[PDB]
């Protein structure tokens, strides 16, 4: 028999005027699954659920948990529950955003700049698409491992200081390391405009190399390498 | 909806609603690399306060350095206290210097892994520790 | 009612579910033009679709000389014939153009040494026909392929004036006289009533797995589609015919690839013997899905199982060089640890059979319109389409071949665009609607929000799963699945005994998994009687009872000298399935198969045989 | 669309490495020059520097436009002074020295 103890951010928007409060659950562990969310699900199923959050693949590929779990920014159904019983576990939304509701925040500006940065293949003539496949050596292609498998989970932004205070006009890791994605990618024809489209103060610049981002992705990804390799970029290209 | 119009739309609805900021900086568990890098900014921030106070009062204050050099010796302090005024602005001094080599390492893109920043922060922290007592005890 | 807030929205088109064959579908329309609009109740990119493993077939030749025709005869074969023939034609030939439209998008396959996309083996394909031995088709983007797959398209989808109605939870159909006008959702953001009216609409809302208690499927794989029709009182076809993939991990059920077999893995049951060589001698590992499975679960019936409460398999990779695993399989390798303290390089990943695919779905032509059934004969629903796992134009038959799920949908997801392309106009006479329409939904929506019962949610969606698993798994006997029919039902009514909650309107979570245990029900119910009925052993199903495949002929030996069934005689005919929806009374139907392809010149109808490998 | 931003950004990381190289050629090499240029590259830096923490940490058109404002006008009595200093006064390089054997 082992209870473990949860505390969870809770706000109702349709309780006039309620305050963000911590609430705590009790948890048997031998009763639940070893990840985060199986309590966060457990909760919901047998205690309340009035508790609200968002998952689905809960195999961490969707990117639906990440939320603020011991300081950390990782997704729920993929970190594992602390054993020790004395640790109570601090479970909150996504650091520095807007909540609707609980764990849930609005991720609207985080979608709107990940838009803006045209995330997709560029071709100057387009005359030919659709009917033969593009040719890219596996050299080309090695090129892209570690930036492709971004799960928009945005953990990362989420967790950078200069995206809590700039998040409007700063574009943020994860966003910014797509951006770097599609320019490396030796398919698109349009590098230079890409690159092109982070000059002025805030869309690059904001990030200050703190860090946090590569240190929390629950992916093992390095956004931060990648935005020192667009700067390196934005410094050395020409026209 | 354009991207611009999506984010015009986000500010709008959010301003104008009752939804309460997420903790941030009260809940962000800390990490040594974190740290090091607000240290970079107050030693920055404190470094340039210091030469600002340095120029600004040899443009409004009296008196030649050499005066105010005397003006010191007056209920002149102990070594022990002198040196420690002494080592109190090479820390701010040396720190700043030796994580902005770090920084320009960074920029060129070397050693950009989280393992690596724990070596590289550790390292910094001490060539800090060596180069602020080497300097006071000159 | 009255007191919700109904909006109302004009639009040519509108796509229910932003998986890949709704988004597919939702820019194809753009793209033609067509003010179009997506309902989905996730944000797109975390459907299910993108956590799809192992890869997506089309006979491009790369690997080596191909054609798109042995692809055909796979998959109908695979299919064990209740697969529609001229779908199987129409997609398996559409495959080459579009893969290489997802290459063009920007999809990120691994390469060959030629810089052409990489593809490799997989379960149960061959050349020349069944002749040429083991085939290399399924094209991957190393071990991410429907992540990678969805994320392009989401990509690609921003380049259109499409409007996305992002976490909208659809209610129903909009229905007029059999026509379909569009449909009314739930913005979950702030608990909102809203009717969208279009020309056209189309339902890709994936399948409906997590109707059992162990499944490789997402949270949000919960068959909302597929009940919107079944309240419409349209068929469901084939809704028995669900999927268990050999290879889910033991603990939580997660997917380990079919591309671990493909690249040399092998299974060893406790005895340490490659039983997948003695059970199945010619294809060996890379068999058929139901075959595979069925061996697997049968090795437990034996005894040689392996683990603590004696109840999986294992499957090993450590003999392949580790170099190879990084490449191929780095996807399996973080979840094989997570999630099971699996180092792959060195130790074998714990298997179990478990539901992954639902064959079953709202019938369908090879053009993706929504068929219903009047005096045995099909009929095309006005207005109303569907594509992907949530549809059944049957390409995949009583059993769906590995790697063919994301071809489906990018197939037909195009398909839905260009048959509304081809049969109407943008700016058409979008048909108009009740002033009371859709009263019906925003009522049990009500009614469920403040539901004041004495079971919770959480506990008949247990009961439910629990049923499901026991009664309708990988072998049935009809005196169990009689069991399991009365107990669905039974818990059915219970429905008007819930428990709920959360009384809020911005994101009641409490609320939509109660939607979703209704949608949930209507599907099982349907799965579990649709087995009951059918006394035979096709694809997926397999009867304990009867262990024979029920054809027209016995194609066993030669057909002529040889008195044909009639049609409601043999079964080698498609289930259709209706449910009243106060009464939990499932009616049900058949109709025929299609055996003719779409050019008997081009692509040879495949008469049914012996199916094993 | 001018390359404004990446040339600031590099200029930034010249200064650097300027103010950087000049620590220990202030020490090997004390002298006036020495004492100019080490005015220029430590007010520069600095004024660069402070206004990377205006740009973050100053929200609003009016109050950014000011915190810019009063930072150029403390950055040119920083410099003046320094200037004047080493040409009515001991001179910096001097005048760490002075202060150091103390
Ligand atoms: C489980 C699984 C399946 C799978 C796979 C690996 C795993 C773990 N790997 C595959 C592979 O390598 N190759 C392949 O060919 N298939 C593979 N599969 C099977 C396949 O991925 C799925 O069957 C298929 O992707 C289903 O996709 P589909 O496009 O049909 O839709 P979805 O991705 O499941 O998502 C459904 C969308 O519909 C929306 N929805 C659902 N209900 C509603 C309501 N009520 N209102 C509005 N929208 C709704 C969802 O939001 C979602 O976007
Ligand atoms: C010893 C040699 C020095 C080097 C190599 C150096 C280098 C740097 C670098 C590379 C940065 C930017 C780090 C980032 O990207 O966040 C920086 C920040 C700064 N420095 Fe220095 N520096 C030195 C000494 C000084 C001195 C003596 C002053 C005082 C005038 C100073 C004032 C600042 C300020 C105000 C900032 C901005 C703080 C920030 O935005 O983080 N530096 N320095
Ligand atoms: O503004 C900042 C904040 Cl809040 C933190 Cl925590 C850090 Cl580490 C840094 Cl470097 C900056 Cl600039
Ligand atoms: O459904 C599929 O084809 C497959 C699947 O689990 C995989 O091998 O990734
Ligand atoms: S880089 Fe990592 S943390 Fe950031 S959104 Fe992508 S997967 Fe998440
Ligand atoms: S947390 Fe930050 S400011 Fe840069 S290095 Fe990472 S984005
Ligand atoms: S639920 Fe999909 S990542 Fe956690």
């Amino acid at each position: 028999p082992r209870i473990k103890k949860f505390a969870i951010y809770r706000w109702d928007p349709d309780k006039t005027g309620d305050k963000p409060h911590m609430q705590t659950y009790e948890i048997d562990l031998n009763n639940c699954g070893p990840m985060v969310l199986d309590a966060l699900i457990k909760i919901k199923n047998e205690i309340d659920s009035t508790l609200t959050f968002r998952r689905s693949c809960r195999e961490g590929i969707c990117g639906s948990c990440a939320m603020n779990i011991n300081g950390g920014n990782t997704l729920a159904c993929t970190r594992r529950i602390d054993t020790n019983l004395d640790k109570v576990s601090k479970i909150y939304p996504l650091p520095h955003m807007y909540v609707i509701k609980d764990l849930v925040p609005d991720l609207s500006n985080f979608y709107a700049q990940y838009k803006s940065i045209e995330p997709y293949l560029k071709k100057k003539d387009e005359s030919q698409e659709g009917k033969q496949q593009y040719l890219q050596s596996i050299e080309e292609r090695e090129k892209l491992d570690g930036l492709y498998e971004c799960i928009l989970c945005a953990c990362c932004s989420t967790s950078c200081p200069s995206y809590w205070w700039n998040g409007d006009k700063y574009l943020g890791p994860a966003v910014l390391m797509q951006a770097y994605r599609w320019m490396i990618d030796s398919r698109d024809d349009f590098t230079e405009e890409r690159l092109a489209k982070l000059q002025d103060p805030f869309s690059l610049y904001r990030c200050h190399t703190i860090m946090n981002c590569t240190g929390t992705c629950p992916k093992g990804l390095n956004p931060g390498k990648a935005i020192a390799e667009i700067k390196k970029m934005m410094a050395t290209y020409k026209e | 909806t354009t991207a611009k119009e999506e984010m015009e739309r986000f500010w709008n609805k959010n301003l104008g609603s009752n939804r309460p900021l997420s903790p941030h900086i009260t809940i962000y568990r800390w990490s040594l690399p974190m740290a090091m890098s607000i240290c970079h900014r107050g030693t920055g921030i404190a470094l340039s306060a210091g030469v600002s106070l340095f120029g600004l009062s040899a443009l409004l204050l009296p008196g030649n350095f050499e005066s105010h050099l005397e003006l010191v010796k007056s209920l002149c302090l102990g070594p022990t206290l002198i040196y420690t005024a002494k080592f109190g602005i090479v820390f701010p001094l040396m720190y700043h210097t030796w994580n902005g080599i770090r920084h320009l390492i960074w920029d060129l893109g070397k050693g950009l892994t989280i393992p690596q920043l724990t070596q590289s922060g550790v390292v910094v922290l001490i060539l800090t520790v060596l180069s602020s007592v080497g300097l006071a005890a000159m | 009612s009255t007191q919700y807030p109904v909006v109302d929205h004009e639009f040519d088109a509108v796509v229910v579910g932003a998986g890949g064959a709704g988004l597919r579908a939702a820019f194809g329309l753009s793209e033609a033009g067509f003010n179009t609009a997506c309902v989905t109740k996730l944000f797109p990119t975390r459907s299910h679709t993108v956590a799809a493993q192992g890869g997506i077939n089309a006979a491009l030749g790369n690997m080596e000389e191909d054609n798109w025709r042995w692809h055909f005869y796979d998959t109908v074969k695979g299919s064990d014939w209740l697969g529609d023939q001229d779908a199987i034609h129409y997609m398996t030939e559409q495959a080459p153009a579009s893969v290489v439209e997802l290459e063009n998008y920007g999809m990120p396959f691994s390469r060959t040494e030629d810089g052409k996309i990489y593809q490799r083996a997989f379960g149960g394909q061959s050349l020349k026909f069944g002749k040429g031995g083991q085939a290399h088709r399924c094209c991957c983007v190393a071990d991410r392929t429907g992540h990678s797959l969805l994320h392009t398209l989401y990509g690609r989808s921003l380049r259109y004036d499409t409007s996305y109605f992002v976490e909208y939870f659809a209610l129903d159909l909009l229905m007029e006289n059999g026509e379909c006008r569009g449909v009314i959702a739930l913005c979950i953001e702030d608990g909102s009533i809203h009717r969208i009216r279009a020309r056209n609409t189309v339902v890709a809302t994936g399948g409906y797995g997590r109707t059992y208690f162990s499944c490789t499927s997402a949270h949000t794989s919960t068959g909302d589609g597929t009940a919107m029709v079944t309240r419409a009182g349209l068929p469901c076809q084939d809704l028995e015919f669900v999927q268990f993939h050999p290879t889910g991990i033991y603990g939580a059920g997660c997917l380990i690839t079919e591309g671990c077999r493909g690249e040399g893995g092998i299974l060893i049951n406790s005895q340490g013997e490659r039983f997948m060589e003695r059970y199945a001698p010619v294809a060996k590992d890379l068999a058929s899905r139901d075959v595979v499975s069925r061996s697997m679960t049968l090795e437990i019936r034996e005894g040689r199982g392996c683990g603590p409460e004696k109840d999986h398999v294992y499957l090993q990779l450590h003999h392949l060089p580790p170099e190879q695993l990084a490449v191929r399989l780095p996807g399996i390798s973080e979840t094989a640890m997570i999630f099971a303290g699996v180092d792959v390089t060195k130790e074998p990943i714990p298997v179990l059979p478990t539901v992954h695919y639902n064959m079953g779905g709202i019938p369908t032509n090879y053009k993706g319109q929504v068929l219903r059934h009047v005096n045995g004969q099909d009929q095309v629903v006005p207005g109303l389409y569907a594509c992907g796992e949530a549809a059944c134009a049957s390409v995949h038959g009583a059993n769906r071949l590995g790697a063919n799920s994301l071809l489906d949908l990018v197939v037909f997801g195009r398909a839905c665009a260009l048959s509304i392309a081809e049969s109407c106009r943008p700016g058409d006479k979008v048909p108009s609607i009740k002033p009371n329409a859709g009263e019906e939904s925003v009522m049990n929506l009500d009614k469920l929000r403040f539901a004041n019962g004495t079971i919770r949610t959480s506990e008949l969606r247990l009961s439910m799963q629990k049923s499901m698993q026991s009664h309708a798994a990988v072998f049935r006997v009809g005196s169990v699945l009689q069991e399991g029919c009365e107990k669905i039902l039974r818990l059915y009514g219970d429905l008007q005994h819930l428990k709920t909650f959360d009384r809020g309107m911005v994101w009641n979570t409490d609320l939509v998994e109660t939607l979703e245990l209704q949608n949930l029900m209507l599907c099982a119910l349907q799965t579990i009687y649709g087995a009951e009925a059918r006394k035979e052993s096709r694809g997926a199903h397999a009867r304990e009872d009867f262990k024979e495949r029920v054809d027209e002929y016995d194609y066993s030996k030669p057909i002529q000298g040889q008195q044909k069934k009639p049609f409601q005689e043999h079964w080698r005919k498609h289930t259709l399935s209706y449910v009243d929806v106060k009464t939990g009374k499932v009616s049900l139907e058949y109709r025929p198969v299609i055996d003719k392809t779409l050019n008997e010149a081009d692509c040879a109808t495949v008469p049914p045989a012996i199916r094993s490998y | 669309s001018s390359k404004a931003a990446s040339l600031h950004w590099t200029g930034e990381r010249v200064v650097s490495v300027l103010l950087l190289g000049l620590l220990p050629a202030a020490y090997l090499n004390p002298c006036s020059a020495m004492d100019y240029s080490l005015a220029a590259a430590l007010t520069l830096h600095g004024h660069w520097g402070i206004g990377q923490v205006v740009t973050d940490y100053v929200r609003g058109d009016a109050l950014q436009k000011a915190a810019k404002a009063g930072l150029l006008a403390l950055s040119a009595f920083t410099f003046a002074g320094l200037c004047y200093f080493n040409y009515h006064d001991v001179g910096i390089c001097k005048a760490v020295a002075m202060l150091w054997k103390l």
